[PDB]
RNA sequence: GAUGGUAGGAUAGUGGCCUACCAUGGUUUCAACGGGUAACGGGGAAUAAGGGUUCGAUUCCGGAGAGGGAGCCUGAGAAACGG
RNA sequence: AUACAGUGAAACUGCGAAGGCUCAUUAAAUCAGUUAUCGUUUAUUUGAUAGUUCCAUGGUAUAACUGUGGUAA
């Protein structure tokens, strides 16, 4: 199998091409969420825990988070009949993904001891913490729409008494 | 008056006029008739042409069958064929239409598959 | 493709223009297109009438309103602003639209055909007419086919034109389409051919409607000047 | 539903040999939603450009009108005992339009004793439903269509209208 | 009483089903020998 | 891990329910299992997959593969439905609340018919093929199965019936009627047997029998009520019973069996809010199913310890008893998830 | 549902358009209802041509169909040539 | 022109395609005009048309993008 790791906060992602199977059968019929130790994925990376975030399986079909039944079945997502693989993990994942959550007993010249950094900083005002001459010209269009429009229609209306009391 | 369930009233005794040279007799204006489709008081509203001939038959109620013989100028076999036309019509509080009975009556509103004319005259 | 009233000349293409919405229906409309292009002529294709469109000539009911299928209907006062071109345009006696030139002071207005008062919401009487120049508060004695003087700057009512027997109305509409002399005889019937009737020069006597009739003024006075042979 | 359309079905005439055509749109009868007591759930259906109409089928807050001084305020349903439009529609006691529906009329007692003051001129048969609670009182608005459920209570003339009948 | 019961034979059920010979897993006589009382 | 309700020393789960880090720890099962507010009734086929569940707005039939946990079609029905049964796989018989009947296909809708009457409920005859429907006053109609025709129909008393069911290893056909008589008939001579009155001590008001049911031994029979009240009946000493009244008790609408999986000599009472489950020849409860919205009706699957509601919400509630029974092999990670 | 009445449902609304209840109606010798084609032809459906007298300009034959019936969705407009 | 500044592959966007073949034979029910819809829907065209306020600016969550990959696709 090939396990996808990531150490999220360092900003590190790596797979690994793991043969040797019962190393592998630590993680048989867990499905994604639950976690699992690297005592009995491995020997060289002791304490570590990962957390599941599902795989691509061998003819490439991903697994969407907590369904059930660890074959493969068709469902309905973004509505037609898309083929996808059980939440559950068994023998037949080509890359199976994970995160490392707390690091244990060795360090790795891909993972830990290599990062990446980030992207750029915000842009927002309120994200780079954490006018009011429109603000003239929209109170004295809505004041004089107010004058104009709200008196001249009693201003007609006026008119409407003018030909009332002369009719 | 009250053969049927679920309030038989007027809908807002009421009266009202569709005016246009058709009476409201005092009956129909002021009476213990609901006046549900009539149009003197009635929800309908007045359009359309006005129709006018005698009856075939009054059988069921709420059913005026119009005859309706109308002059026509044949030009194929240069004689006039006598013409014959019906129509359904809802009651009225004015008349007991038996057979003859000239009425005519204004176009409104379908009010059963085949009905768009209700009766406003009798003479 | 075309309808009788534009004086369309048959040698000229194969689609017709279809007028745009606006004001006027359809039928009792003429575009500015067939206005302009092939009927008094200021344009020779569509091309250079739209380009004299975008240069904003035209100058309909006082406003410029720049569209190549505008249908002006009806004494829509065409107003082109070169040459100070007036243009009244009416029906004349076999269905066609003449377009009468005129003055400023009679272009300064118009006149339309009222066709309902409402009570519509909130206490407000109410009036439309055949463009549809919904204009505050008439008097209550405006019946249904009288007539209303525009003002064509702002928009209310100046003049009004009372609908009764012996006045001077303007037919369109029906096989009566486009006569004037409005006085043998008055005939109101209850649904149907019901109007005023027409003389001729021998006073002959014709049948209408009344929606397809409406007032222009005066036995010998109209404040629209008309057209003559 | 299926249908509205004369080309079904035989006229004053008695024709035949219809086979007439596909159905177009606008022959749209939607489906039956006999409107019933439950949690209070309208579906917001569309017609005719963005006219959303208001499908209700569990609605419960009754606007009921007293009838006398018109105070129209909210209360809960009960159960219809009588509508011949259907007689199976009161087995089965859902909520349509005219239905003759029961309400605890607590809020109406809220009502007469906070603008009267004291407690029970109105008459007997529904003086009695003033001490015990449940009054007869008929619905007005439509909740296939509109979704609601207003209604004017029974006072009287009509009371006794129905309590002849059922 | 139009549409009310129409009494006649109707074309895609005449065959919808097919019956079943032994059916029940008991017998008639234990249907007798069952609810004689 | 889903969480379990507390109950008598046992326990339930439920998946799809109105409560059911979660986002990312989701344990749905059936993927769009949601209607339109609502919910009719559902039941599951006599073969291991494809459960039927009705429908509430433009009522649907949305059939679920269980070996692909997701919707198959939805054909919007004409009209809403009461009751309906499967007849194996594809075809199906259906009733609307209007008289009218619906045979759904593979290619669906085959037929339309009606009945003269308003009618409640349907059963079908896996002897000699006749439904036979049961509707109001003196009617209990058959449409045959063979040949289309219509059947001499069963003259009762006077309101009606509420529910009919045959008995399956011998045919013993119930009606459950409103004057508390039970009215059995026989599928053979279509005549009367016997005409069974329901007794009670409490007698609030004239109730009517509303649920009727039997077991494949052929000698027992479970008995409703308008009360929330079961009662169980045989032809040993059949004038008395036992009874159970349920501590709310408006109307009892599903009594249903465990006579084909473990865990014997126990039933399921549904009423309109709770669904218990008690035990034979005692009459105590096993457990209960307290749910957060009323029921419409239940249905319990086939070989295992799992149960679906029709309920009044927008999804519909699976309860799995892992003291019942197992999970089935559709479901075979229910039982290592919780 | 034939003909109408009362109420509800659905409607963009009128409407037996659909359902409950009720009445036994309605069209017709003053042509009901039904019979077919030079209904690949006809009805102005329209232009007419300065001599062709039923050739001589056009809209429409009827409704459907996007492999086959079924169900659903979108939009000012659809039971979509494009889901 | 050290927070933007022109060319611009590929992505969001506004719109485009805005009306095309064959097959079974309907007698004013297919069609044409006309009456009406205070019996009704309506984008666009046109004319009109808004008065409730107790002790200097509001929140994370997704792209495009990077990076690790699966699958014959």
């Amino acid at each position: 199998m090939k396990l996808n790791i990531s150490y999220p906060v360092n900003g590190s992602q790596k797979t690994f091409e793991i043969d040797d199977e019962h190393r592998i059968r630590v993680f048989f019929d867990k499905r994604i969420g639950q976690e699992v130790d690297g005592e009995a994925v491995g020997d060289e990376f002791k304490g570590y825990v990962f957390k599941i975030s599902g795989g691509n399986d061998k003819q490439g079909f991903p697994m969407k988070q907590g369904v059930l039944l660890p074959t493969r079945i068709k469902l309905l997502l973004t509505r037609k009949r898309k083929s996808v693989r059980g939440a559950i993990v068994g023998p037949d994942l080509a890359v199976l993904a994970l995160v490392i959550v707390k690091k244990g007993e060795q360090e790795l010249e891909g993972l830990t001891d290599t990062t990446v950094p980030k992207r750029l900083g915000p842009k927002r005002a309120n994200n780079i913490r954490k006018r009011l001459q429109r603000k003239r010209h929209q109170r004295a269009l809505k004041v004089r729409n107010a004058q104009a429009q709200r008196e001249a229609a009693a201003e007609y209306a006026q008119l409407l008494a003018k030909r009332l009391s002369e009719r | 008056q009250s053969e049927r369930a679920f309030q038989k009233q007027p809908h807002i005794r009421w009266y009202k006029n569709a005016g246009l040279g058709f009476k409201t007799p005092k009956t129909a204006i002021e009476g213990s008739y609901i006046d549900k489709k009539c149009p003197f008081t009635g929800l309908v509203s007045i359009r359309g042409k006005i129709l006018t001939g005698t009856v075939v038959s009054t059988k069921m109620h709420r059913t005026i069958v119009i005859r309706r013989a109308y002059l026509h100028y044949i030009p194929k076999y240069n004689r006039y064929e006598k013409r014959h036309k019906n129509v359904p019509v809802h009651v009225s509080p004015a008349f007991r239409v038996q057979v003859g009975d000239i009425v005519t009556v204004g176009q409104c509103r379908p009010i059963s598959k085949t009905v768009r004319f209700n009766v406003v005259k009798v003479s | 493709a075309a309808p009788h009233h534009w004086l369309l000349d048959k040698l000229s293409g194969c689609y017709a223009p279809r007028p745009s919405a606006g004001p006027h229906k359809l039928r009792e409309s003429l575009p500015l297109i067939v206005f302009l292009r092939n009927r008094l002529k200021y344009a020779l294709n569509g091309r250079e009438v739209k380009a004299i469109l975008m240069q904003r000539h035209v100058k309909v009911d006082g406003k410029v309103r720049t569209d190549t299928t505008y249908p002006a209907g009806f004494m829509d006062v065409i107003t082109l602003d070169a040459t100070n071109e007036n243009f009244r345009l009416v029906y004349d006696v076999k269905g066609r639209f003449a377009v009468h030139r005129i003055t400023d002071e009679e272009a300064s207005y118009k006149l339309g055909k009222v066709k309902k008062v409402q009570l519509g919401k909130k206490g407000v009487p109410y009036v439309v007419t055949h463009d549809g120049r919904t204009i505050r508060y008439p008097d209550p004695n405006i019946k249904v086919n009288d007539t209303v003087k525009i003002d064509l700057a702002s928009g209310k009512i100046t003049d009004f034109i009372k609908f009764d027997a012996g006045k001077l109305v303007y037919v369109t509409g029906g096989r009566n389409l486009g006569r004037i002399g409005t006085i043998v005889h008055k005939e109101r019937h209850d649904g149907g051919f019901d109007l005023v009737h027409i003389k001729d020069s021998l006073d002959n006597t014709f049948v209408t409607r009344l929606n397809n009739v409406f007032v222009i003024g005066e036995q010998g006075k109209p404040y629209i000047s008309l057209p003559k042979g | 539903g299926i249908s509205r359309d004369s080309r079904h079905k035989r006229s004053a005439t008695g024709a035949k040999r219809a086979q007439f055509r596909k159905k177009r749109k606008f022959e749209l009868g939607r489906q039956p939603a006999n409107t019933k007591i439950g949690a209070k759930r309208i579906h917001s259906v569309r017609t005719r450009g963005g006219n959303k109409k208001y499908r209700a089928l569990r609605i419960e807050t009754g606007n009921f009108s007293w009838a006398s001084e018109g105070i129209s305020k909210k209360t809960r349903i009960a159960g219809v005992v009588y509508h011949p439009s259907n007689n199976e529609l009161v087995r089965t006691n859902t909520l349509t339009k005219a239905a003759i529906v029961q309400i605890d009329a607590t809020p109406f007692r809220q009502w007469f004793e906070a603008h009267y003051g004291q407690t029970l001129k109105i008459e007997s048969s529904v003086e009695s439903q003033f001490s015990a609670g449940r009054l007869y009182a008929c619905i007005s608005s439509r909740p296939g269509q509109s979704g609601r459920c207003d209604g004017y209570i029974l006072e009287g003339e009509e009371l006794a209208f129905y309590l002849r009948r059922l | 009483k139009g549409r009310k019961l129409n009494y006649s034979v109707q074309d895609p059920i005449a065959n919808y089903e097919a019956p079943i010979t032994s059916g029940y897993k008991w017998s008639d006589d234990q249907i007798d020998e069952f609810f004689a009382g | 891990v889903l969480k379990s309700t507390s109950a008598n020393d046992v326990s339930v789960y439920q998946v799809s329910g109105t409560n059911v880090l979660e986002y990312q720890n989701r344990v749905e099962l059936i993927q769009d299992f949601e209607f339109s507010e609502a919910s009719n009734k559902i039941k599951v086929s006599r073969d291991g997959q494809y459960c039927m569940a009705t429908g509430t707005y433009k009522p649907q039939i949305h059939v679920y593969d269980f070996a692909n946990l997701s919707l198959k079609f939805d054909r919007h029905t004409d009209a809403e439905n009461v009751d309906f049964t499967i007849l194996s796989w594809t075809k199906s018989v259906h009733l609307q609340n209007d008289r009218s009947i619906q045979f759904q296909n593979k290619g669906g809708l085959h037929y339309t018919t009606r009945i003269p009457k308003f009618g409640r409920s349907l059963v079908y005859n896996k002897v000699n093929c006749d439904l036979y429907v049961g509707a109001s006053g003196n009617e209990l109609y058959r449409l045959n199965l063979e040949k289309g025709r219509f059947l001499n129909p069963f003259k009762l008393d006077t309101e009606g019936v509420n529910h009919v069911s045959i008995n399956e290893v011998n045919g013993l056909l119930a009606a459950g009627t409103e004057t508390n008589v039970v009215e059995f008939w026989d599928p053979r001579s279509r005549s009367r047997v016997s005409k069974l009155y329901l007794e009670n001590n409490i007698d609030n008001r004239p109730f009517q029998v509303t649920t009727t049911s039997f077991r494949n031994d052929g000698l027992t029979f479970a008995c409703g009520t308008s009360n929330g009240y079961s009662y169980i009946y045989d032809l040993r000493t059949s004038e008395p019973s036992i009874i159970k009244d349920q501590g709310y008790g408006f109307d009892i609408k599903k009594i249903i069996w465990l006579d084909n999986v473990g865990t014997e000599n126990k039933i399921v009472t549904c009423d309109k809010r709770i669904a218990k489950i008690w035990d034979r020849l005692d009459g105590k409860a096993y457990a209960s199913m307290e749910p957060s919205v009323d029921i419409n009706d239940i249905e319990h699957v086939p070989g295992t310890g799992m149960f679906f509601t029709a309920n009044e919400s927008i999804p519909m509630h699976t309860y799995y008893i892992p003291s019942l029974g197992p999970s089935p092999r559709w479901c075979s990670f229910l039982d290592s998830i919780t």
